[PDB]
Order: C-alpha cells, then sequence, then structure tokens
C-alpha cells in the first residue's frame, strides 16, 4: 500500500561574494637640462631745453 | 627747482626722447626620463595546484 519514493531538498549554509577591480599603481622620475645664448642691441637719441 | 646762490634763482628742464630696442635669443633642451607599473585584478588573483 505504501510506496516506495525518494524526497530530496537542499540547504545553504554560507555564501561567499568577491569583487571585480583593477587596480594599479606607477612611478616616475625625470632629469632635465637646457641652455641659453642670446644678445640684444639698442640706441637712444634725446633732446632738453 | 629753486634755490639760494647769491640771490634768488630759479630753472625749469624739459625732456624728452626716443630709444628702439631689438635682439635675439636661441635656447637648446635635453633630457631623459623613466617609469615602472603595476596592475592587480582583485577577484580572480591567483591560480593553484
Amino acid at each position: 500500500l505504501v510506496a516506495a519514493y525518494p524526497i530530496v531538498g537542499v540547504g545553504m549554509e554560507k555564501l561567499i561574494i568577491s569583487t571585480n577591480e583593477h587596480a594599479s599603481t606607477d612611478q616616475g622620475k625625470t632629469v632635465s637640462r637646457a641652455t641659453t645664448n642670446s644678445k640684444t642691441e639698442s640706441n637712444t637719441a634725446g633732446v632738453s631745453v | 627747482n629753486v634755490g639760494y646762490q647769491n640771490g634768488f634763482t630759479a630753472n625749469v628742464t624739459t625732456n624728452y626722447s626716443h630709444t628702439t630696442d631689438n635682439s635675439t635669443a636661441v635656447q637648446d633642451s635635453n633630457g631623459e626620463s623613466w617609469n615602472t607599473g603595476l596592475s592587480i585584478n582583485k577577484g580572480e588573483s591567483a591560480y593553484i595546484n
């Protein structure tokens, strides 16, 4: 009269999450040097009284 | 100006003048640079066996 019958079901214990990011670091240095050479030339007149 | 030198004295001076000018310059430059850098992916960040 009674039936042969399996009955199952599942149950949660824990849940773990894990994100998605793309971190980045950079580090730099710099060195420089420059020279300058120049030449000027000027004239002047004038009158006083 | 006014003043006293063997009696009262006074003088009134004017002035005008006009100057011109021109010049050049030449400037070189030279330099170097370095750089490093990383990155990482939080989540899927290591592989095991």
